[PDB]
RNA sequence: GCUUGAGUCUCGUAGAGGGGGGUAGAAUUCCAGGUGUAGCGGUGAAAUGCGUAGAGAUCUGGAGGAAUACCGGUGGCGAAGGCGGCCCCCUGGACGAAGACUGACGCUCAGGUGCGAAAGCGUGGGGAGCAAACAGGAUUAGAUACCCUGGUAGUCCACGCCGUAAACGAUGUCGACUUGGAGGUUGUGCCCUUGAGGCGUGGCUUCCGGAGCUAACGCGUUAAGUCGACCGCCUGGGGAGUA
């Protein structure tokens, strides 16, 4: 039933945001981390944090610009029921360029801006603008 | 619903030490034991349709747990059903 | 139900009857059985008696 | 409440008629109003309390 | 081994048999190594309503710990026996003493 | 391999949860009798009906079946159906408090299987009250009705059928996330127990209400909000859930 963690991230964010909430936690995983990275690196959140050894624990700091939140929309795109894989020439570009799409390639979890540069493709995890 | 006395005795009989309560092999035997008991309950009555739901449940469980063990250690499995006496 | 009411007073003084029987359980049982509709009937004795 | 043999404590939870008294009158808690009934019923069956002012 | 409250009411005329009965039911229960935590020969008490015609009747409270088996035969002998006009074996939840 | 998902173990708690056996009081009808005497009953008004073989009314003693007043409650329990006197026996689930075991053993589920109100069917039984059918009396233009006097199946038990209901929250199951307020219910930790309590921390529930959602009504931490997994189903009305 907890069969898609990444959606739970995308949503713990989405919600916590719409609830003008500063913090947010969840059980972690290499895959969660690699994404939190891109979210920080590309600057949709302040910074993350994983506190624990036995039962690791992602922690994310939400950014807020003006009154609004920085993440205007965080949406799953691949998923257990139906998985997605675009090549390189067919990778998606969110909001015409603004905002971005997380994508896991054989050379790690990057953005579409990235993968395009890397010259390769992968599984488009989610969209974020 | 199956005396502490008896319930304990089986944990004692199927797992490592007592305390090894949740060992696969042990649950299966703990269920088995209740199921077989229950037969006499439903012998009389038979109309006790509600209680019956719990018993079927009992079996759905064991069945599931028994399949898991098989996938793990088919040795611990074979030993087990001989020992309890089921599958025919 | 019962009133001793000893010496001085010819006034009935049985207001106790408006404390249980009479149109109490007696208007109740008088007629249409009911059966599950009282459920609905009493679901207004509370949809009201909330305020 | 605690017991049906307590026809003493019990007798102030019924009307002259013998009918159990609603909880909305007695201010009694919930859990206990049941204990109370179930012990008035016991009292009644053991001819320890009338069902009825008819006796 | 389960406890029970247990109380029966013997017909007045047959009052004189109440002793022999208690004596008996006890030897019966203790017989199967069961304790006898309370006993109270309330004697002739007056009734709330008349029952079987006749008012007043000989009561006997009596808490016990004994197997769900002697409890059985008790409940029936209370039927077999016309002198007892009521009985009622009850709850349990550990022994009791004194009350009343 | 891991321990948090899921299981197992200890102790308890609440409960119209289920199956079986006993048993209680009140009422109705009936049988027998005491007293009593010309009406009772029923309606909107009436009549059919009942009563001088003594009715109704009152008292007493019985017989029998059916349901369990008060408690009783936006109370509780169960997967749904649905489950209310009391007691014992047998039994299912739920919950909570400690820690201890198992180590992903899970979620969902076409097909399949089981369950499944009332009516209805088969066999024996049982039959007080109620009551399709039917009969009589009224109303009415008519009255195959609604009202009245009767009353059979049925309603009750056993066993076996049927498998349907506006079987509804008209809202599939599971999981995660998201401001509040006032209750009801039921566990459990702590506090001069010094209050009939004081602050916590679970499960369940009722009423309001915020974002959000909605065609709107409305829903709103028990979502109709934000998300995922799986299943069922919809594709204009009629025809037809018919051939
Ligand atoms: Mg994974
Ligand atoms: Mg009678
Ligand atoms: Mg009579
Ligand atoms: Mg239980
Ligand atoms: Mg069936
Ligand atoms: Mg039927
Ligand atoms: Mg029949
Ligand atoms: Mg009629
Ligand atoms: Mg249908
Ligand atoms: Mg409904
Ligand atoms: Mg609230
Ligand atoms: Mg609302
Ligand atoms: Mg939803
Ligand atoms: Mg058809």
């Amino acid at each position: 039933s907890m069969q898609d963690p990444i959606a739970d991230m995308l949503t713990r964010i989405r919600n916590g945001q719409a609830a003008n909430k500063a913090a947010v936690t969840m059980p972690s995983s290499k895959l969660k981390v690699a994404i939190a990275n891109v979210l920080k690196e590309e600057g949709f959140i302040e910074d993350f944090k994983v506190e624990g050894d036995t039962k690791p624990e992602l922690e994310l700091t939400l950014k807020y610009f003006q009154g609004k939140a920085v993440v205007e929309s965080i949406q799953r795109v691949s998923r257990p029921g139906l998985r997605i894989y675009k090549r390189k020439d067919e990778l998606p570009k969110v909001m015409a360029g603004l905002g971005i799409a997380v994508v896991s390639t054989s050379k790690g979890v990057m953005t579409d801006r990235a993968a395009r540069q890397a010259g390769l493709g992968g599984e488009i995890i989610c969209y974020v603008a | 619903s199956l005396s502490t006395e008896a319930t304990a005795k089986i944990v004692s009989e199927f797992g490592r030490d007592a305390n090894d309560t949740g060992s696969t092999e042990v649950q299966v035997a703990l269920l088995t034991a209740q199921i077989n008991h229950l037969q006499g309950h439903f012998a009389e009555h038979k109309k006790d349709h509600h209680s019956r739901r719990g018993l079927l449940r009992m079996v759905s469980q064991r069945r599931k747990l028994l399949d898991y063990l098989k996938r793990k250690d088919v040795a611990r499995y074979t030993q087990l059903i001989e020992r309890l006496g089921l599958r025919r | 139900i019962k009133v001793r009411e000893n010496e001085p007073f010819d006034v009935a003084l049985r207001r106790f009857k408006r404390s249980c029987e009479k149109a109490g359980v007696l208007a109740e049982v008088r007629r249409r059985e009911f059966y599950e509709k009282p459920t609905t009937e009493r679901k207004r004795a509370k949809a009201s008696a909330v305020k | 409440e605690i017991d049906y043999k307590d026809i003493a404590t019990l007798k102030n939870y019924i009307t002259e008629s013998g009918k159990i008294v609603p909880s909305r009158i007695t201010g009694t808690r919930a859990k206990y109003q049941r204990q109370l009934a179930r012990a008035i019923k016991r009292a009644r069956y053991l001819s320890l309390l009338p069902y009825t002012d008819r006796h | 081994m389960r406890h029970y409250e247990i109380v029966f009411m013997v017909h007045p005329d047959q009052s004189e048999q109440v002793p022999g009965m208690i004596e008996r039911y006890t030897a019966a229960i203790t017989g199967a190594e069961g304790k006898i935590h309370r006993l109270e020969d309330w004697g002739r008490r007056q009734l709330a309503y008349p029952i079987n015609k006749l008012h007043k009747a000989h009561y006997v409270l009596m808490n016990v710990e004994a197997p769900q088996e002697v409890i059985d035969e008790l409940e029936t002998t209370f039927r077999f026996n016309d002198a007892v006009i009521r009985s009622m074996v009850m709850r349990t939840k550990h022994a009791v003493t004194e009350a009343s």
